[PDB]
């Protein structure tokens, strides 16, 4: 379960994340799709290259659902809904990927969080991004 | 892979004993079941509405096949899995796009479906050399990817 | 989760374990330790060797357990609580270790219930098991 | 493993910045506060019971120092990680009983602490790097379980 103290560590971090929460997602992405290549079987579509409008706009989208999830973070099933639907009945990412992603999201965090990103806000927004992973799964089969 | 001399005997006994249009549709519908994301690829088969439907489609059985055959062929190359399979590799990768994720569901599958098949001939010495083999061929079949 | 069809194929196909419980316990634990000897790493303190008392007994203990899960299926939680403690703050078993396990139960019931594993009983068995390894794993952090 | 002139340098010229002594505490530390089973081997270090504890533990510097300037030698062998941990990959199975996952999860929280220290130098790229580094010193020191 998330803690209080986790809540906070996220609330508090992903509130200095701010505005750039849509900047972030695409780092993330970018990220992901060159540390673990599998990960692009899934975005034949999109040209990956850096600087992508397509990445830049998928990463947007993704920092925007893992906001409303702190907003409501007490209930992220709810909020998360209309999204596992997505996964578990259109897109089929494997679950092994939300694992890839939730890291990359963490070291884009790491990267730009100097001093909110201790080790207790660490384990917390693991701790978080293993939470909205298992929403994202949930409806799988 | 490194499996032992023993092990390349027992997984190429029981190997022996297998149908694979019967163990190939077998383990590929059985994925497709336990698994069904990975249906993803297979839009084009209408019904894999149930699971008598998967099991019993003439696509999947033909696939099942291919798949196995593909395989079997492993087992002559158990020195070579990367070889054996890369230009195999680069093609999952560049145009079929699977995660190879599904290579490794896959072979847990096999290994189930054996087990199923075989029952207690399908020992736990004998499930060790197999799974050695299944993750050896996902690994192979993954090699190539960038 | 559960569908009330997982919970019907579930109780089906673990009903007819009955009192093969210790021996299909123990089989799925020796099956684990040769498939994926980093397992063995949790077991230091145990004689491994094929037969050994101490595999037999424990393999008994793990299915009493899943016994237990199945006889309170619509509860498993609280049913397991004092399990998922244990491994939570003692055992401390990586998570990942649970999907080599299940998979080796998966197999030995293959193994030795040709009637019952159907694709469909495969399918409830192994979120089955996955639901069990979730709640065992709970209270990890 | 295998890694472009690109990541190579990538590799090199980040670590040259490294206090391996700090990182590796840092490493560690946050290993026991993240994955907190992890501490099952670390029961002789005393108290561990807050990020707070595990942070201010000495015993857990350390050891970090130790591990991290193992992993250090590792990157002047990258083309023969498994020959340059046969031995540590001995020990953390035969008398350490560790399970290899925990060097994944070692691997992912250093690629998070070089992140956090380096911040916007710690490209896409230079990770991309450093996954594979991580990945490969983590396969070397499993190399040898049985
Ligand atoms: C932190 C976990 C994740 C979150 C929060 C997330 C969220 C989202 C969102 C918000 C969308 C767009 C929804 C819309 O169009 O309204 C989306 C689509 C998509 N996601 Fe996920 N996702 C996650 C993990 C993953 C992973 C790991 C993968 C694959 C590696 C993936 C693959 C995709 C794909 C292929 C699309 C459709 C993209 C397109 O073609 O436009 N997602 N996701
Ligand atoms: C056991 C590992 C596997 C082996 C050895 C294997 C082997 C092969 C071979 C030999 C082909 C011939 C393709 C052609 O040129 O027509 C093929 C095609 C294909 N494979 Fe794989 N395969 C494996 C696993 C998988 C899995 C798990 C999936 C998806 C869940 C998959 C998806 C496909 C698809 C979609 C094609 C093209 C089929 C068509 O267009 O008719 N493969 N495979
Ligand atoms: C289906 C998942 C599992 C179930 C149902 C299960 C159940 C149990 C039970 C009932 C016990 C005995 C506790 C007692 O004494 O009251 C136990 C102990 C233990 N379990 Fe788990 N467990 C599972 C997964 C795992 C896995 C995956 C591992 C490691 C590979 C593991 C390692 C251990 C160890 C080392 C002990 C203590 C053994 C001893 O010294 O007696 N468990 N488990
Ligand atoms: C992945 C990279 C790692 C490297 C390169 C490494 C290296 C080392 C080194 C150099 C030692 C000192 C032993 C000696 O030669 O005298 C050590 C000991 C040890 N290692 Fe690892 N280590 C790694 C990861 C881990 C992880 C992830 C864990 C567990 C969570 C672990 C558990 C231990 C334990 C318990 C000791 C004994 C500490 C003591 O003296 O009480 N190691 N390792």
């Amino acid at each position: 379960v998330l803690s209080p103290a986790d809540k906070t560590n996220v609330k508090a971090a992903w509130g200095k994340v701010g505005a750039h929460a849509g900047e972030y997602g695409a780092e993330a992405l970018e990220r992901m799709f060159l540390s673990f290549p599998t990960t692009k079987t899934y975005f034949p579509h999109f040209d990956l290259s850096h600087g992508s409008a397509q990445v830049k706009g998928h990463g947007k989208k993704v920092a925007d659902a893992l906001t409303n999830a702190v907003a409501h973070v007490d209930d992220m099933p709810n909020a998360l809904s209309a999204l596992s639907d997505l996964h578990a009945h259109k897109l089929r990412v494997d679950p092994v990927n939300f694992k890839l992603l939730s890291h990359c999201l963490l070291v884009t965090l790491a990267a730009h969080l100097p001093a909110e990103f201790t080790p207790a806000v660490h384990a917390s927004l693991d701790k978080f991004l293993a939470s909205v992973s298992t929403v994202l799964t949930s409806k799988y089969r | 892979v490194h499996l032992t001399p023993e092990e390349k005997s027992a997984v190429t006994a029981l190997w022996g004993k297998v149908n694979v249009d019967e163990v190939g549709g077998k383990a590929l519908g059985r994925l497709l079941v336990v698994y069904p994301w990975t249906q993803r690829f297979f839009e084009s088969f209408g019904d894999l509405s149930t699971p008598d439907a998967v099991m019993g489609n003439p696509k999947v059985k033909a696939h099942g096949k291919k798949v196995l055959g593909a395989f079997s062929d492993g087992l002559a190359h158990l020195d070579n899995l990367k070889g054996t399979f890369a230009t195999l590799s680069e093609l999952h990768c560049d145009k079929l796009h699977v995660d190879p994720e599904n290579f490794r569901l896959l072979g847990n599958v096999l290994v189930c479906v054996l087990a199923h098949h075989f029952g207690k001939e399908f020992t736990p010495p004998v499930q060790a050399a197999y799974q050695k083999v299944v993750a050896g061929v996902a690994n192979a079949l993954a090699h190539k990817y960038h």
